[PDB]
C-alpha cells in the first residue's frame, strides 16, 4: 500500500513483546525455559518471488536428478513457475510446491520414462498448454508433444 | 596457640573481604538476600550454629536475578575451586517419584546397585559440601520428601544401609515458585515507594 501510493505521487519488537510473548508463556508455561533462548528466530511466509524460486529450486532438482540418472535434459519456460505457484498453500509452505510439482510435472516424466518416451540425452521442455505439458525436442525446430497414455 | 592463632587470621581475613563484598563482585542488587545468606553463613563459620541441623535455604524469586549465581558464589566462597565441595543437582531431571534413586543408589538385588547412590557419594566425598538442589519444584513432591531426613538431621541412607552425615552442609535450593507473586510485590512496593 505504502509503495503504490508512493508510486503514485522486519518483525517489530511491540509485536514480539504484546503478541508472540503471551502465546509462548502460555504454550511453554515457564519464562525461565524462554529467558534461556539467546534467539528467538522468526521465519516468515514466502513472499511471490520466492514462490518462484522455490519452484525453480524444485524443478531444477529434477532436472539435476533426469540429467544424472537418465540424461534427460529437463527444460521450462518462467510461465511453468507462474502456474505452479498457483498450488501454492500458505499453510503448508513449501512442501505445497514440491506435491504440486510432483504432480503435475514429475508424475508425467515417469510415465513418459516407463513408456521409453525419453532416451538418453533428449532434451524435454515443460511448457503451458493451465496445463502443463512435456515436449522432446531433437533440432532447431522440433517440439513434439510427448503422447502419454494411460 | 597456633591453631587459635590460625583462627583468628581466618576472622581477620573474613572480616576484611565477607561473603557480602565477594557476592556484590559478582551478583548485583539483591541486598536482602546477600544480607541473609551473608548472616547465615557468617553465623555457620563463627561457629554459632547448632552442629545437628544443617542450614537449608530456598531461593525464590523470578528468572535470571541470582538464585543460582548466589548458590555458585556461596560455593565458591566455601571451597573455593574445589569442585567436590558444590554438589549441584538440577532437579529439573527429577521429575517423577522414582528418581530418588539417582539419591540413594538402588536395593540388593537390582541394576546400579554396587554403584550406590550418586548424592550419598558425593557428600561422603565432603559432609560439608554446598549442596545446591537447582530448581527444587521441577522435581516430583515425593523425591522431595527425600530431602526432610537430609534437612532435619542430615543423613541420607544410600542403598546398601550406608548412612552419611551431613550436617555440616549448606543445602540451597533454587525455585521459581511464586515468582509472578513476588515480582509483582516488588514492582508494587517500588511504585508506592517512588
Ligand atoms: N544480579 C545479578 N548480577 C549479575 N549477574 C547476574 C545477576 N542475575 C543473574 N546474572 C547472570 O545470569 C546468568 C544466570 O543467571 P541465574 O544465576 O540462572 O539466575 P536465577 O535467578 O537462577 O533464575 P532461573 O532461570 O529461574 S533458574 C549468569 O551468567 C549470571 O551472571
Ligand atoms: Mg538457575
Amino acid at each position: 500500500e505504502m509503495s503504490r501510493n508512493r508510486i503514485a505521487e522486519t518483525i517489530s519488537k511491540n509485536f514480539k513483546e504484546n503478541v508472540i510473548r503471551p502465546i509462548l508463556k502460555a504454550h511453554f508455561r515457564r519464562d525461565e525455559f524462554l529467558g534461556r533462548i539467546n534467539e528467538i528466530v522468526y521465519f516468515l511466509p514466502f513472499c511471490h518471488s520466492e514462490l518462484i524460486q522455490l519452484v525453480n529450486k524444485e524443478l531444477n532438482f529434477w532436472a539435476k536428478r533426469a540429467k544424472q540418472r537418465h540424461n534427460i535434459t529437463l527444460l521450462w519456460d518462467r510461465e511453468v513457475a507462474d502456474v505452479l505457484v498457483d498450488g501454492y498453500n500458505v499453510h503448508y509452505g513449501a512442501r505445497s510446491i514440491k506435491h504440486e510439482v510432483e504432480r503435475r510435472v514429475v508424475n508425467q516424466l515417469a510415465a513418459a520414462y516407463e513408456q521409453d518416451l525419453l532416451p538418453g540425452g533428449c532434451t524435454l521442455r515443460i511448457t503451458v498448454e493451465p496445463k502443463l505439458r512435456l515436449e522432446i525436442i531433437d533440432k532447431d525446430s522440433k517440439t513434439r508433444r510427448l503422447d502419454i497414455r494411460a | 596457640k597456633y591453631q587459635e592463632k590460625q583462627r583468628k587470621r581466618e576472622a581477620e581475613e573474613r572480616r576484611r573481604f565477607p561473603l557480602e563484598q565477594r557476592l556484590k563482585e559478582h551478583i548485583i542488587g539483591q541486598e536482602s538476600a546477600i544480607a541473609t545468606v551473608g548472616a547465615a553463613i557468617r553465623r555457620k563459620e563463627n561457629g554459632w550454629y547448632d552442629e545437628e541441623h544443617p542450614l537449608v535455604f530456598l531461593f525464590l524469586g523470578s528468572s535470571g536475578i541470582g538464585k543460582t549465581e548466589l548458590a555458585k558464589q556461596t560455593a565458591k566462597y566455601m571451597h573455593k575451586d574445589a569442585k567436590k565441595g558444590f554438589i549441584r543437582l538440577d532437579m529439573s531431571e527429577f521429575q517423577e517419584r522414582h528418581e530418588v534413586a539417582k539419591f540413594i543408589g538402588s536395593p540388593p538385588g537390582y541394576v546400579g546397585h554396587e554403584e550406590g547412590g550418586q548424592l550419598t557419594k558425593k557428600l561422603k566425598q565432603c559432609p560439608n559440601a554446598v549442596v545446591l538442589f537447582d530448581q527444587v519444584d521441577k522435581a516430583h513432591p515425593d523425591v522431595l520428601t527425600i530431602m526432610l531426613q537430609l534437612f532435619d538431621e542430615g543423613r541420607l541412607t544410600d542403598g546398601k544401609g550406608k548412612t552419611i552425615d551431613c550436617k555440616d552442609a549448606i543445602f540451597i535450593m533454587t525455585s521459581n515458585v511464586a515468582s509472578d507473586e513476588i515480582a509483582q510485590h516488588a514492582l508494587q512496593l517500588r511504585q508506592e515507594a517512588l
